[PDB]
């Protein structure tokens, strides 16, 4: 196999759900305070998802008939805006938003200059998004995983508005049926039909992953869960990717 | 479905929800550039061969833009193979290799563009296509570090065939033509087999069943083709035969037609 | 004044000097794009409404560029309101909100541009206007962190009405048309008042005296209009009425004409 | 009122007049030496104005009839050139010129990497400059103030070729009439007709300011005045903006 | 030579090898824009003089693009001299001065472009030249910190005459016209000498032998001219004489023709 | 003469030959390990040349008839790719590739953020390359020297696949004739006809140089030679530029 080297083995990647950001100050201010306290402990790439505004731009674009390659960058823009908001809240700590080309080619120098940077979790697929679904498949969870695994990062933690993955949507019509899953494999999730709090494409990129062995989904609405997850404590749903350790 | 049901689902469900996915699938289908044809000019198969291969195709491009709107994408070729070999030997991942390959396709686009500049054709779309009826572009997808790796190895699986195909699909173009250095698909690689037989027309499923998943096209492109909404077949032609591109644009069945179904 | 006196003042005085300011005011007045019309397509009022509103206006744009040179700017709409609410609740300043709103106007420009791409019309000016007679642009001004705040609150006071107006003014365009979702100005907001009366024509001063400083247009735009050198009136029309943009471009007095004086 | 947060509360902003730079080495070299000594004491955003070359481009552009939105970027270019010159003199200290988009979105990371950066004081109004005057109103003083107040910086100091604000142009035809003003309010200045060493638009943005309470104009031709001003010592004209303190 | 020998040498020798250099010299010679003319509009000599100089040349440009394809480059002028003086007095090197001068040539390109915008002519090439038959560009070379210094002093030796010339040469243009403020070359500077004599035609070698190496053109341009493959002569004309540019484009021998040999 | 100031007097510039990179891991991995050990000792600008892929693009472009201004950027691209490869190998140390505009205007801040950066050694001559030869004259050695001398750097070391400069190509047809040159002047080299391991244009820019007095060409295939050269030890060919010291 001779797996590729780890480019940034000391990096921790944290993906913040766009729906967490959508809650506004009530959710953002505690998260910002938790992130502030984490800056001296970890070297962080903080990546934001898109949330509800992307649903609105999908509503308009689908009504206009636009293809999935048109909707992809329109959604990515909302993740970038969430990133600019979050970075502004951390500016006094030396944190700025960095653009995709900079993340791809200059992340090492930026994390030498400061303890954390913020970027968009969506990948720059743009009009080269894959066809099949009218909804862009490669979204924020998928982008953050592709980047974390390409860098060989020490981890990826996904910060959600729920405790983790359930057997049904815990806010949906089958909500009394929904049982919490403390641990699962990506392959098991991929064989289930039904909604998830993570992109289905995340499960596919986990199958070809070369470094990241597990990803934890934790509730960002509960202070302390992100901090615990970054220390490896089990406070949400662990997803095993199928990368086998030494 | 209905617009109101779709908007309700879009607000209240995860994008992963099968009910939302199905409602979005019922949306209207706009083609952005329906009268355009995407052509890929091969890197190893055409541009790397120099004048004898490129100059006749330049002439055909100039003749064709008179009656055909063209998006002309470039392949990468031997310099990208060299970069991939160096980087793979260092243990670098597919996402790093992807950016290296993009630079080579860009070099090829610049060379082809300079031969077409006096004809008005730029390297880049809407304004150019309206006025000079053609543009040149580099064929590599923009995925960079976010390239999905293959199941095995670090060579990027989505290279310039995929890039050109995806642009044809997402602009809703009428036709996708891959310009290579063989007459079409054969039952075996014609360069390494004595008695390979020519295949004028085949479906993706038939190709897979015959062991041809990775033959004249990047095999990931065949799966993209089966998922496509707008471009449901492609044509592969030999750019080294004079007039072959002109004839394919005129509707002649030169080469091989590969169909999604 | 005289050129020699102006150059003397420009070297020897502060730019704040009233004598220098008055000499510069006597300079000749060049209009860069005198035959062009700027149109703003509303975000909340048009694009956010989807196909039923946008498709007829696309048709009118395509018909109009035959006899009219158009710079078509986009508004922002509900997604910018959402961003402003999130950011204002965090205590972020107007300059941060300005960049957030710009991204939404850019999304709208991309959507409109893709529907016009097959007609040759790009999203961006001189070359496009010469050849295809129209361009699409995002309407937000580029002030970013240097946005002047309002007297109260953190909502950027110069948004897409101001951006479009300022481009019309600084290019010396012949006409500025705001495309919204009401027939024009009324004596009260027609959506929240039963018996509002339509106003075909009004001056900025009359609007202020009637309490209408912040009604169908960003009130900062009315002051820009009074300071303008080139665009001394604007027209506000209902983009939801079929043909209304075509008729306004033909000189029909649909809607409301707001004059600087 | 619930005034907005301070993004970079520890930042000191210093605007260097373009007419100071126009004096060449005789003025620049002492200023560079003073700035060098300030780098360990303060976190500095150093912004340059335009000076005499902008007067020349106004002379040409006005003769060609160009509108105020054309003249604005032409003047801003001269402020950028002054910034590149000044940054080059400080390069050996780790100082570089940073472009406007970087100032707007990545200043925090840049000031984490190094002790000071240089940028253009003009705001990027470009062809969206306001009409009314044929001379661009939003110039270097105004841009520097908008940025300092948006960031919630600890101060803005304006470095001039005169001791401060007088009751008449101290180099002009009424020069014997000119009396020095140690302190003034922006509102009082705005009600005076006559020239000033600061943009009239500066007084307008001071009226809507949310953080900066005072701005000092000091003579950069006198070594030590910038250093004193950055410590709050009264060595020039203090302009009160009308932001009321706690 | 032969293609096979060239490729062998290119793989096996240093690029410094005289045998490789000679084989590359035998390569075919493609002209990218053979029907275009490059014109330099002087900074100090034309644009700095304002309307009286610029407006007539605008008129000539508009008239000429009807039958002539034009690449119009701008000089820098007095503001660049000021920047060079400030920076030289600080001890800054030629590479720093180069970027300062580029900004001034860019300002001049923007001013000229805005006067031509209503005629379709952009500031920047292939698409513009195909449609509106002209483009405007800033004349400074892009060398920035990598500018080679002169033997003495820190003034960049390759400024806007060199930049425009090099573009004409590398695009294989048919003609290079420098538009200045004197009728042509004289035996002495006509502004500082009473009885200077006009020279209609001269070679670079003759200029050097007469002491005129650094007269109406940057003297480095004369050496570039002697090395050029495509542009082997240049013409210098007075842009202040009405119609002089039109007449030079028509083949009239106004001004001075300087030949490589 | 009044020679210009040194912008970055503490900088060491190292140019890595493209033909060294072409050897792949067998050469790159030892060089990366040596560079890693040098990061704490020196402030490094590491610039990569182009190598064999530029020979291939010249073969194609010359066959297509393209002029020297077309071939220049095509070769520069290969040097950029070598730079991205090398930087990736050093990313875990905080090293990134920086683009030409950043090298030209922001190098000081980047070397404040981290100990080394990588860039392309080719200069951005682009289509303004000089005519005369059909092969671009201003290549990687020349670009690296122009930059090092413009910055007033402490040195430029050229890392080659041979011990230094010989009297004939030591891999060529006259290889038994080739005698090693421990020291030479640029003027002496310029008067020789015959191939060299450095651009002929390097000798020309050495004649107009203002700061760099000597450049050493050393064999990067021998571990330790780069380290020794950066300490001034004579382990290859020293080229005297003709800049006279104090
Ligand atoms: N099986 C499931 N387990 C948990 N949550 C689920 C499941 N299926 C659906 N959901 C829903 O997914 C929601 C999270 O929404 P989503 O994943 O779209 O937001 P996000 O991750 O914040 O957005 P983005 O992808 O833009 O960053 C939860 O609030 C829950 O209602
Ligand atoms: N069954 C087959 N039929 C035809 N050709 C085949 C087959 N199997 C393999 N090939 C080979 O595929 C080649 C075309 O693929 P290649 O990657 O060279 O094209 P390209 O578009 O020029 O690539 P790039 O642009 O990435 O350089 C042909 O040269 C042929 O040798
Ligand atoms: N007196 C009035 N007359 C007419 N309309 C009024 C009046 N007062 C308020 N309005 C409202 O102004 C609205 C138009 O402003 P709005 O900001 O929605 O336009 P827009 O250009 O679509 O904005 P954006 O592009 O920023 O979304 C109308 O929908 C109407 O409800
Ligand atoms: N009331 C005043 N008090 C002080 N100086 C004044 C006054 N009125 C005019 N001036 C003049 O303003 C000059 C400063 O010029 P100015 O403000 O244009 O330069 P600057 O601030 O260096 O330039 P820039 O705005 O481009 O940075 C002083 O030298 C003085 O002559
Ligand atoms: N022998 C000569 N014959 C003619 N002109 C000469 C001679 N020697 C010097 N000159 C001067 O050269 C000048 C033209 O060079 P100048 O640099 O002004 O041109 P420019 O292209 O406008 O420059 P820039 O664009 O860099 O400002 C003329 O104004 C003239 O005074
Ligand atoms: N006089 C000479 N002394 C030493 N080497 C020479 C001489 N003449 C030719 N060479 C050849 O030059 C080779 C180095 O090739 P070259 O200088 O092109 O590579 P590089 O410097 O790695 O490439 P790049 O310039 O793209 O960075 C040596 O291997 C040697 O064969
Ligand atoms: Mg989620
Ligand atoms: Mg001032
Ligand atoms: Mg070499």
């Amino acid at each position: 196999g001779k797996r590729p080297i780890r480019l940034l083995p000391w990096l921790q990647v944290v993906k913040i759900g766009g729906r967490v950001m959508d809650r506004g100050a009530d959710a953002i201010l505690p998260l910002v305070e938790e992130l502030r306290k984490l800056l001296p402990e970890h070297r962080l790439l903080i990546l934001t998802g898109a949330g509800v505004r992307a649903r609105h731009v999908f509503s308009v674009g689908l009504d206009l008939g636009l293809p999935v390659g048109s909707l992809a960058p329109l959604a990515a823009s909302e993740a970038g805006q969430n990133g600019h908001i979050l970075a502004a809240m951390l500016a006094s700590e030396g944190v700025s938003y960095v653009e995709h080309p900079t993340v791809a080619d200059q992340l090492a120098i930026h994390l030498s200059a400061t303890r954390a940077v913020v970027g968009s979790a969506f990948p720059p697929y743009h009009h080269h998004e894959f066809p099949g679904s009218r909804i862009p498949p490669h979204r924020a969870d998928t982008g953050a995983f592709l980047l974390a695994d390409a860098f060989g990062a020490a981890g990826l933690t996904i910060v959600e508005n729920v405790d983790g993955i359930y057997t049904a949507d815990p806010n949906g019509p089958d909500r009394g049926q929904a049982r919490f899953l403390p641990e699962t494999s990506a392959t098991d999730l991929a064989k289930s039909e039904g909604p998830l709090p993570v992109d289905r494409a995340l499960l596919d990129v986990m199958a070809t992953a070369r470094h990241i062995e597990r990803v934890q989904v934790v509730n960002g609405l509960v202070p302390g869960r992100l901090t615990a997850a970054l220390r490896g404590e089990h406070v949400g749903t662990l997803i095993r990717t199928g990368v086998r350790p030494a | 479905n209905s617009t109101a049901e779709l908007e309700e689902l879009l607000m209240q469900r995860s994008l992963t929800d099968p009910q939302l996915q199905a409602a979005a699938a019922a949306a209207a289908d706009f083609r952005i550039l329906p009268d355009a044809t995407v052509i890929k000019i091969g890197g190893q198969s055409v541009i790397d061969r120099g004048r004898a291969a490129v100059y006749p195709l330049v002439d055909e491009i100039v003749a064709a833009r008179k009656n055909h709107k063209l998006l002309i994408g470039t392949g990468a070729g031997t310099r990208a193979r060299h970069l991939y070999s160096i980087a793979a030997g260092l243990g670098l991942p597919a996402g790093v290799l992807a950016q290296l390959g993009s630079s080579v396709a860009d070099q090829n686009a610049a060379m082809l563009g300079q031969l077409l500049a006096k004809h008005g054709i730029p390297v880049v779309v809407p304004l150019s296509l309206a006025e000079v009826n053609a543009v040149v572009f580099s064929g590599m997808p923009p995925y960079k570090l976010w390239m999905r790796p293959a199941a095995e190895g670090v060579i990027p699986p989505y290279r310039t065939d995929a890039g050109c195909f995806l642009l044809a699909e997402q602009f809703g173009c009428k036709q996708m033509i891959f310009v290579k250095d063989e007459d079409g698909l054969y039952t075996a690689n014609p360069k390494t087999s004595k008695d390979a037989t020519f295949i004028p027309r085949i479906s993706v499923d038939e190709m897979k069943a015959k062991g041809l998943h990775d033959s004249i096209l990047e095999f990931p492109v065949l799966d993209l083709l089966q998922s496509a909404q707008h471009v449901r077949e492609v044509q592969v032609v030999n750019g080294l035969v004079p007039g072959n591109l002109t004839r394919a644009l005129a509707g002649e069945h030169v080469g091989t037609i590969i169909t999604a179904s």
